[PDB]
């Protein structure tokens, strides 16, 4: 009769500090590089179709790369709830903004084919960034620091907020790409790697919502171990996004030329 | 971390074999249980619903 | 038979370049001063009640001061509809953002009474700026240049977008302040001088909407001349906002201490 | 610039006294009008629905 309590694998915690700090530094470096290789038009980057959307995707990646380490574990205490809320807010806002830029481009390439329409492009970018900053309200409201470390908040007085946040994440991350891929080899543009990177973080969040809200129930310790292993793997696959996105952007730019 | 007990048992336990007592964190855990540390340094989780475990908690010094 | 055709008074035109360029320079100077006397804590600005809201209002006044000259007349050609759209977009975005921040500080003062709540303050500011960037979509879509000057567009189909824009402007600029005061003096602290600089820009915008839509009609020449004069006077009372607002903030902060 | 007139008249005009032709911008204006400029430094607006203005528009050199 063992009846021993179950224990989690717990990969991402402190012992994995390099995967946060070095990843953030490489991300900011690469994003700034691909940003001022566009801000300096001496490298013949002005002939690209719809370059401002490309640059906005790059600057979103830069913001996400900058923000990575503030919510990263490994660092000690004294991290106030303000900084953690800032981190979640801007991180998820950057994710939403990039996903919205991709959804806009994949659907209005026809409109972009008319050149750089001033009013249309400006209205699109301002509205997309506004709605991205609006969609991060539930996560930034349902954020906190449990002992000084960034965790999401699942409490009775935050149930509605976290449900709205998780349904928005589900939509933007797995329903938006597959929705664009509906109409029941691949034909659409190669930049689906963004949604391939955010797909695990879309699928796992619904399961986390179901489990954390007591709707479902787990079977054995193996199920719990698989659950948090999948959660950590999805977090890693969403955090390598910093280095993922700009390189894909550069390949797209230098392949369609 | 993320300690949980999915198979809590309500069977009776010896009183002297324990060394310390602990509470649970039901964050991801299914139906709640309790944590007790034996004098043999072996952890254990058990069903807190039973009367025997309730008497065990009552007999615990906890101070 | 004189029957002289009515010529527009056209006050603000090129000969009034000072009221654009000098006002923009003074506004950016004052806004940067009041912002960097806040960002340097050695001047005892730390203990102010809800200082981040004041900082957001100041940075809005700043951005407004920067945008002032781009759409101002007097400068010649080579300006495109892109620059005019940018000017109106960030102009009205700053106006909406400041008005919404004042609305928040007026209605949610009790919430700010609990000190600097991190999550609440961050959510409020991010949502306010997102919705401000959202509300400026109609004006930035209905903007263009006619030879270089930046004017709003009243076409046969843009009447819907411009109607949405003008009802939003009416709400934000005159229904919101009076609505806060609609409890039918003691209340309405000194900072309600902000909406005095846009109440004309709401009423005249509504009248201009009605006139352009051709549903109303101009009975006399004096009526048209007075309408033009009122439009230009409201534009001037809106441009002076850039210099007005930070001084009001400074008076409030050094009088409530 | 930005010229309107609320009370355009459709009377006759001197054929040889006119100098040039113009049109109005109805932006704020009531009923659409047309601007005639004369050689004696007089600029007038007239009702475009009359037959006389129809004759004048075609009789104008406009070339």
């Amino acid at each position: 009769e063992a009846a021993a309590p179950c224990h989690s694998c717990n990969l991402l915690d402190d012992s994995a500090l390099p995967f946060f700090i070095l990843t953030s530094v490489l991300g900011i470096l690469a994003s700034s590089t691909v940003l001022f290789m566009l801000f300096r038009p001496l490298f013949r980057w002005q002939l690209c179709p719809g370059w401002p959307v490309l640059a906005q995707l790059a600057v979103g990646s830069a913001l996400f790369s900058i923000v990575v380490p503030v919510l990263a574990p490994g660092l000690g205490s004294t991290r106030s709830s303000a900084l953690c809320s800032l981190g979640y807010c801007v991180w998820y806002g950057s994710a939403f903004a990039q996903a919205l830029l991709l959804g806009c481009h994949a659907s209005l390439g026809h409109r972009l084919g008319a050149g750089q329409v001033p009013g249309l492009t400006l209205g699109l970018t301002v509205g997309i960034w506004g709605v991205a900053a609006l969609l991060t309200l539930p996560v930034t409201l349902a954020s906190g620091a449990s002992g000084g470390l960034c965790t999401l908040i699942y409490s009775t007085e935050l149930k509605a907020l976290q449900a709205t946040h998780t349904v928005a994440c589900l939509a933007i991350f797995v329903l938006l790409p597959l929705g664009l891929f509906g109409a029941k080899g691949p034909w659409m543009n190669i930049l689906w790697a963004w949604f391939i990177f955010w797909w695990p973080h879309g699928v796992v969040l619904g399961l986390d919502f179901l489990v954390r809200s007591k709707l479902l129930l787990l079977s054995t310790c193996l199920a719990q171990q698989a659950l948090d292993l999948l959660l950590n793997l999805a977090e890693a696959l969403a955090i390598l996004h910093c280095v993922a996105t700009p390189l894909l952007l550069a390949l797209f730019c230098h392949q369609a030329t | 971390s993320t300690t949980c007990c999915y198979r809590f048992i309500n069977k009776k336990i010896p009183k002297q074999r324990l060394e310390s007592y602990r509470r649970t964190t039901s964050s991801h855990c299914p139906r709640e249980a309790v944590i007790f540390k034996t004098k043999l340094d072996k952890e254990i989780c058990a069903d807190p619903t039973q009367k025997w475990v309730q008497d065990f908690m009552k007999h615990l010094d906890k101070k």
